[PDB]
């Protein structure tokens, strides 16, 4: 009931990033 | 060089059919929300209650309520169908024109419609006015404490053929 | 003082808004009934506002709902004023409306660049009815428990579905708690919702294409 | 249940309307147009 | 203890307020824990655990007033449904997790409220529950969603005996407003100590203070302290605390169809953006 | 007097709105200060007190308890409902019921189509119409008491 | 008892192929 | 958690592959 | 009689449905009708006025059969609050109207549902009614607003003794399916004529149909006729009515007020138009 | 006693003069 | 109760023409 | 010959005004319609209740709810005010901070608030945290069946000067 | 077939509507946080259609609200779904609508020629926060009966009126049946129609000015 | 790429509008197809099924029946009402805490009148703004926290 | 009653907005303009 | 009835004078 609260937010933010990345990479991969 | 039309519109449909799967996706539960609940989808029919939609004691109600027994229940479906040692049948009281419950007559041995005047039986089954089919018909059994009602499948002890109910 | 219109006008352009009013020219064939949409309106207004009025005093419970009522009609501040006021003007909103109905037809106000116009009115009406029939059973007293109990069957006729449609809005196989539900649902919030998208679309059509011709 | 007063209230205006509607379709089927149509 | 609430409050060891009436005598005030998992499947065990903790190299005192050691018990009550899962559905790892422990129903049928207790502090430190989630497909008035569980758990002695006197974990305060004489000392040669104490000359005045062994003072000779005054020191080490958490029984079917629907939408957005793609395209075909 | 402005038969789109059906609102007395802001509330502010008058003085009142084991007799539904009432009661197949009465809706949509042949809006020039116009209206009035009055004397109105 | 997990996944999952989706869509912040 | 992980990873995983997967498989039969 | 709905149902003379007890026995059909005004103000006496007609000239059944002419009754309730004004308030020109009247309240009581009749056809043909209106200030619990009153009236003699056997005003059947012999006639030198009457041969059969005297027969002999068929003839004449209205316990300050409001808008509008004259000036001030 | 009578009047001129004023107001129909 | 339906109807009717011809000649009385 | 600035303006006011009043007019009783009607305008406070909110036998109370009486009761304006032959006056249960009610502690001779943690007295009367006012009084004599509560005007038998409330 | 398109276009006029939608361009600033608003909104309509679902089911009075809550939650199909939604999706609204008022502010969105469609936006948010209040109550369960018996006692200070405000807005003097009422009225038919005027303005003005400028 | 077309330096209108803060929308990648048909969908079907994951994963829970003689002890109202709940309940004069709340409403519309006079839109060239807000926000979470701690333990949120 | 999951949730992007909202202040406080203003 | 009537008339009366008397009133001190 708290290692909850912890785990949300580090995912919360973090995974932003991740998807961030994956798009811009999506893009490279792509061409422009 | 260029996608001609229907490559466009390959993809587009393409998407836009995945788009239509994740709404009708969505919709669908909406839609099963809003159809209500159904009573109870165990056996055909439910045991039988009074005003308050309360359960009616056997012995209080012979004990005691009103001469040769024509007496009103909150039964089948809700329908308050007519109640008559106790009778095989349930007469059910709702007209068969409009619908507006029906009352028993002991100077008569009929019941009438009011609101527009069809007539029927002892035992439902009409014979006058503008309503097209006997009253409703239902077994009336005695479980625990209580009175039981469940429908009447078996073809109709007064017409001959198919109930129109079933 | 500051030029509040200024103020506005840099910004917002409260100008043309002005002008997209004051342009709009009334022709010599509109006469007197070219009145009933307006009053129609004014009407419906009157019953929103005492309509939410009495949102704050009615209870939608079929042990609540009758008494709440006699309570706003003999206890709250001008209830009866209120309730009286929603009861009468329903009635003549009903009724301005088919009065409207008639200068439409013979102005032939529905002809040819307006067919919108008037497929919406027509809506409008069954809604008005719709508000109408809900409305009446609130009360949850005898005369409109039974027209309750009564309507509600009419589309069990309707053969594939027809039933499951009574079911729909009825909630369930007899009349009861959720009719009343149901209904509150309907008259309060899907109807006034709905009355207005299309009222909304019955007026902008007509700032569009102005007024019906002259006769 | 019934309501008289409303009632006489609706017939006499739909007449008085059904009235003056046509009073003006005349009115004016018959002095027409003017200024330009 | 535990079973002690069964016999002052019967009918739920809870108040409306949230209480929990073991509080009630258990006076002082420590941290405690339960910790379930987040979704439990129906019908599955599972492990939820009760934490009662504190300073393990420290003792209370006890009746006579030794300085012994010192023991947890508790009470935790989880949802309708629940119960300590079946001796042979617990499997072994978790057996050896759960220990000796005396799983007690609250009332004869709250299958689901389990008292624990008095079991010692040292390993005792926490408390392991094995579980049984309920069945909401056999069990036709259990239904899946989320549920409260409140843990109220707590360690060392207490200080009111259902009977209603005192314990001797508590301070003792003073019976008189004023002066006092004679800090005595008996012992009746059976129940211990008893340093007794008297105040007086005042109010015409002359009245006495029994004071059970366990405590230390820190009042000397002739004090001029008014009535119920702090004296005697505070015995305690002990002492109860709460929880409340949410666990979730999951039909597993919503889970499995709302998976779909995340891919379902996932693939949409594919086709969507791969299409815009075709335009960003077919849309350069028109700069020239 | 009024005040009057004319047409602008120049302004060239005047024109092909006039002939798009609709220029109407481009000359006649001024719809601002005028029409809108002097004589709008007086129809509101009228419209109004006669309700409010209506209500005072014959308010609204309180039916007994609904009671769903016994059916009032007398029981009718509001007055605009009289018609389709009459239909629906008295008619014997039940699905011919909703279908009659659906096609109020439905019909009086499909009228200005149908009415679209020719361009007339005064019901003069349109004698075939402005018949059926009124043919409907009575049938409308007529099964309208006939919901008032009791079964069997209902369709003869009694008298015949 | 780990088709819950699988659970939250999808959560994640969406959460992210969908800020995912967006860049790739609009080349993106 | 470790679980949570590797099936996250796989997860996107296969999408990302679907992705990329598809432009070329697209792309490369004139779809884009 | 109006005293027997008294007799045989107590609490109330009117049913759920809005029946009316009274019916029950009186099984014809006529026209019936009661008056008040629209508005009374709060404490006023009032005229309200039953109307239950019919053919002045024309005589129905008695006991025996004579031939006599027939005697009205009726319920009336108007509503909580209201009661039969005081003999000193109503003032004179309606004390002559309202006659030799019995008012009797239905129960101790609901004074406020009366009770009417027997009073002779001949002039009782209306049947007047001074009737005090309540006052919502002194009697906290009326209150204004506007009310029903159902009358339920009735004229001619019954068809059924509170006892439950058949009187004779109606028509009387038959006992049997098939048939007739013979179409006999007493006459106990105290109870009148009888008719009697037999039907036989078809099922075994030998069985009885006594019939008092009052109807006509239209049965002839020897007739075939089946169970429970028409053998009599229709002696009633008279009948039993229906009605409800609506009448409106008025405060007179709303009505003031109203007035005022009335007034209030009448002059805005005033104003309004007015104004628009004033600018229908200086707007042709600007045509040239 | 007719207070109530002035009542439905009030209610019957309002309604004329309405009528009345909107007439007047746009020399009217 | 059908005393009144007539009266009203009546009323309701008639009073425009009044409340009309006021209008009408109000108009008279002052000028166009 | 044509009318002036201000002659447009008197005429503007003229009817803007009248107008306006026709507003205020109907504004004014929708307005009192939407303050609540006042429990009852007669003396100064009410007959006092149980949970259900019913009425309490004073028969039933005594030989029956828990030792030397710490207990409940519906009263005033609402308020669950404690009631403790029975006594002068009711503690008006409510913190005086924020407003939860606040629990008799047998053991203490205190009442806790635990929101935050005020304390008061065997009176009402504060004597810790953040809550700056005792708990309320009010007389509870016993009338027919039942108990009786009416407010506290008498000055605070328990501070010196005025209540709080008055 | 029969053209369609033209039909409405004689009429109607469809074709200026399809270019007033294209030919707004996207500038380069705008990055994804101007999702924002829109995400916010989402937000906002799975509340109402998720609202307008429970208002069939729930019923607003003291006896009954508790219940009718547990019955949507156990009984109804998919009311778990259903009324969970309403539950996070509100939560996600107030959130989004925090994060939306921080692109604004440091995107200095709110600046001259705009500082109308800023002050809605807080308008829109103390709506969004009353919605979120009344809500939270309608269970009639506990926290959330706690939660009103504290709040509506916090207008009292405020020193002429102030209480009468608090009695305005629970209905008495206590809590209870009137506050409850006057909640779900609240909730479900005054916020509704108050913030769709506000998101109608703050909407509008936007359509008029476009963004707000590059950085 | 994208696609893009540049301003209109030409269009004087452009211009004049540019000028009064303002023509934002007319260059850029056209929003139809492109941003609203194609990839809005994307956001709002994503906004969805995170709010539906998130509800199936960790639905909806039922309190007990409302009790108005106990207090809960643990008693909170939702999140985003942490700051003011802080705030009002510590904060000992009762008339300070409505004040004090209201300003954060009429604060906060002041804003763009007191932050009216640079034409600044970056927080950047805007150091002593985006400073109070900074400064602002931390207070905000800070009072927020706070209060999920216990009276006492409050403004100290415990560590002084 | 209280609820992690939200309030990480809340924080979580809370931070995360007012990150990445800075971050484009910055990236173009600082490779500013082009095309015109 | 015959007294609605008066009553009616001469309320109308009333109003029907203050229009006429305010017009002139009004106008004849150059307000219309
Ligand atoms: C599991 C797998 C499932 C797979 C599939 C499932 C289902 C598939 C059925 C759906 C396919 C329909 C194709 C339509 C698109 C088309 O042809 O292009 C023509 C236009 C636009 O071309 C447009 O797209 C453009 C260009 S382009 O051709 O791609 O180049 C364009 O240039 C842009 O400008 C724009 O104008 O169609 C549109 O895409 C826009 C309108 C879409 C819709 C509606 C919204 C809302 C409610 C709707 C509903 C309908 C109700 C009906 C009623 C009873
Ligand atoms: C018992 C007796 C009581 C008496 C009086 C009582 C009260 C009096 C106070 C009211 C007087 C106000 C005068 C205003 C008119 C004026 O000066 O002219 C300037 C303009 C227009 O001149 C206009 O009128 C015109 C011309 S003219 O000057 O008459 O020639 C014009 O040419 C037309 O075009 C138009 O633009 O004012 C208007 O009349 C139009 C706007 C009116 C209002 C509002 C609507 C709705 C809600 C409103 C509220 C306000 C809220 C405030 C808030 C906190
Ligand atoms: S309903 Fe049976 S006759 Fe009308
Ligand atoms: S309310 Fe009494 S301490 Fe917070």
């Amino acid at each position: 009931m708290t290692e909850e609260m912890l785990y949300a937010a580090l995912l919360s933010f973090g995974l932003i990033f991740v998807g961030w990345g994956l798009g811009v990479l999506l893009l490279k991969i792509q061409g422009a | 060089d260029v996608p001609d039309m229907g490559r466009r519109q390959f993809m587009n449909l393409l998407a836009f059919g995945t788009v239509t799967g994740v709404a009708l996706g969505a919709l669908y539960p909406l839609v099963k929300y809003f159809i209500p609940p159904s009573g109870g989808a165990v056996g055909g029919g439910t045991t039988a209650k009074d005003k308050l939609g309360n359960n009616v004691k056997v012995s209080k109600f012979l004990e005691s309520h009103n001469a040769g027994d024509r007496v009103l229940v909150q039964g089948l479906k809700g329908d308050p169908t007519y109640i008559v040692a106790i009778r095989d049948y349930g007469i059910n009281a709702v007209c068969t024109h409009l619908g507006c419950v029906v009352p028993w007559n002991a100077a008569e041995n009929k019941f009438k419609c009011p609101c527009h005047g069809s007539q029927y039986d002892e035992t439902g089954k009409v014979i006058r006015g503008p309503a097209p089919l006997s009253l409703a018909l239902c077994h009336a059994t005695v479980q625990d404490d209580n009175i039981v009602l469940t429908p009447w499948t078996e073809t109709d002890f007064r017409t001959g053929e198919k109930p129109w109910w079933v | 003082m500051a030029n509040v219109y200024d103020w506005f006008q840099e910004r917002l352009e409260i100008q043309a808004l002005a002008d997209d009013v004051t342009s709009k020219y009334v022709p010599p064939h509109v006469n007197i009934f070219y009145c009933l949409g307006g009053i129609t309106l004014t009407c419906f207004l009157i019953q929103f506002a005492t309509g939410f009025a009495m949102t704050f005093y009615y209870k939608p419970t079929v042990t609540e709902a009758y008494a709440s009522v006699q309570y706003i009609m003999n206890e709250v501040s001008f209830g009866w004023l209120i309730r009286s006021i929603h009861r009468w003007s329903a009635s003549m909103m009903v009724l301005m409306m088919i009065l409207h109905v008639f200068r439409v037809y013979l102005t032939g106000g529905f002809k040819k660049p307006r067919e919108l116009t008037w497929i919406s009115g027509v809506i409008l009406a069954v809604i008005t009815v719709s508000f109408g029939v809900t409305g009446y059973s609130l009360p949850w007293d005898q005369v409109g428990y039974w027209a309750v109990k009564i309507v509600s069957g009419v589309p069990e006729a309707i053969p594939v579905v027809g039933v499951l449609i009574s079911d729909l809005l009825r909630g369930g196989s007899s009349v009861g708690q959720a009719t009343l539900t149901r209904y509150y649902s309907a008259h309060t919030f899907v109807l006034p919702w709905l009355i207005a998208v299309f009222m909304l679309l019955h007026f902008l059509m007509i700032r569009k294409q102005g007024i019906s011709g002259p006769l | 249940m019934v309501e008289p007063l409303l009632d006489g209230l609706v017939l006499g205006l739909v007449f008085a309307t059904l009235g003056g509607l046509f009073y003006a379709a005349y009115q004016q089927y018959k002095r027409p147009n003017e200024l330009g149509g | 203890y535990p079973f002690w609430a069964q016999q002052t409050y019967p009918p739920t060891p809870r108040e409306p307020t949230g209480r929990i009436v073991c509080a009630n005598c258990h006076l002082a005030a420590k941290p405690a824990e339960v910790e379930v998992p987040q979704s439990v499947l129906p019908d599955t065990v599972f492990k939820a655990v009760v934490k009662i903790p504190y300073d393990t190299k420290l003792q209370q005192v006890a009746a006579d007033g030794s300085k012994v050691g010192l023991n947890v018990g508790a009470v935790l009550m989880l949802p309708e449904g629940f119960k300590i899962a079946p001796e042979e559905r617990i499997p072994e790892e978790l057996k050896k997790e759960v220990g000796d422990v005396y799983f007690q129903p609250y009332k004869e049928g709250q299958d689901n409220v389990l008292l624990v207790g008095p079991l010692p502090g040292e390993q005792y430190q926490e408390i392991v529950f094995p579980v049984l989630s309920p069945n909401p497909t056999t069990d036709k008035n259990i239904h899946f969603g989320k549920y409260a569980i409140h843990l109220g758990a707590n360690r060392g002695r207490g200080q009111i005996y259902p009977t209603g006197e005192k314990s001797n974990n508590n301070v003792f305060t003073a019976s008189a407003t004023g002066t006092i004489t004679k800090i005595a000392k008996e012992e009746d040669e059976y129940g211990n100590v008893k340093y007794q104490v008297s105040i007086q000359t005042d109010s015409g005045k002359t009245v006495v203070d029994t004071i059970p062994a366990g405590p230390e003072l820190i009042v000397s000779e002739g004090q001029a302290v008014k009535a119920g005054e702090a004296l005697t020191n505070n015995p305690n080490v002990g002492g109860f605390g709460q929880d409340d958490t949410e666990i979730v029984l999951q039909d597993p079917n919503r889970v499995k169809w709302m998976i779909a629907f995340i891919c379902l939408v996932m693939l949409a957005q594919l086709m969507l953006i791969l299409k815009k793609k075709q335009v960003e395209k077919v849309q350069a075909a028109e700069m020239n | 007097m009024a005040t009057l402005k004319k047409p602008d038969l120049s302004d060239p789109k005047l024109r092909a709105k006039l002939a798009k059906g609709m220029g109407h609102n481009y000359y006649g007395e001024p719809a601002w200060p005028n029409d809108l802001l002097y004589v709008f509330p007086v129809v509101i502010m009228g419209t109004f007190a006669c309700i409010v008058a209506l209500s005072v003085l014959d308010p609204a009142m309180v039916g007994e308890p609904a009671d769903p084991f016994a059916t009032p007799l007398e029981i009718l539904p509001e007055w605009y409902l009289y018609p389709v009432f009459q239909i629906l009661r008295s008619v014997p197949n039940k699905l011919l019921g909703v279908l009659l009465m659906a096609s109020v809706p439905l019909g009086l949509i499909l009228v200005p189509f149908i009415e679209n042949v020719n361009k007339f809006q005064n019901p003069f020039r349109r004698p075939v119409a402005t018949t059926i116009f009124l043919f409907g209206t009575l049938v409308t009035i007529w099964l309208g008491i006939g919901a008032t009055f009791p079964l069997d004397k209902t369709l003869t109105l009694g008298l015949f | 008892m780990e088709i819950d997990v699988l659970g939250w996944v999808a959560l994640l999952v969406v959460f992210t192929w969908s800020i995912a989706m967006v860049v790739w869509g609009r080349n993106g912040l | 958690m470790i679980l949570g992980a590797v099936f996250y990873i796989v997860f996107i995983a296969l999408f990302f592959g679907i992705a990329v997967g598809i432009i070329f498989a697209i792309k490369s039969i004139k779809l884009i």
